[PDB]
C-alpha cells in the first residue's frame, strides 16, 4: 500500500533581481505478509473400546 | 464324529489318537462386541472393495 508524505521547506526571501523556485512532493511504500498454519491428531480404536470411554 | 482331532506320530509309522471324553454340558463363552464390527472401503484410483469382521 502506498502513501504521500507531507510537504515541508523554507519560505524564502521575497526579493527582486531574482525569481522563486517551486518545489515537489514524494511518495512511499508499505508491505505486509500472509501466513498459514495447521495440524492434526488421531487415535487407535481397540484402545477406545477397551478403556471405558472415548 | 469329527475328522479333525490332534493325532501324533512316532517313528515306525505308529499313530496315537486323543479322543477327548467330555460329556460335560458344559463350559461357557459369550459373544461381546467391538465397535465398528463391520466396514467397507475402496481404492478409487484402482478398482477394489473390501470387507472386515474383527
Amino acid at each position: 500500500m502506498p502513501y504521500w508524505n507531507d510537504l515541508d521547506g523554507d519560505s524564502q526571501v521575497l526579493n527582486d533581481t531574482d525569481d522563486l523556485v517551486p518545489q515537489k512532493i514524494n511518495a512511499g511504500q508499505d508491505k505486509a505478509v500472509l501466513i498459514l498454519r495447521g495440524n492434526a491428531w488421531s487415535s487407535h480404536d481397540l484402545a477406545a473400546t477397551l478403556s471405558g470411554s472415548d | 464324529v469329527d475328522d479333525s482331532m490332534p493325532v501324533e506320530t512316532l517313528e515306525d509309522g505308529t499313530k496315537v489318537f486323543t479322543s477327548y471324553l467330555f460329556g460335560a454340558g458344559a463350559l461357557g463363552y459369550a459373544e461381546g462386541q467391538p465397535e465398528v464390527p463391520t466396514e467397507t472401503a475402496r481404492n478409487a484410483l484402482g478398482s477394489q472393495d473390501i470387507l472386515i469382521n474383527r
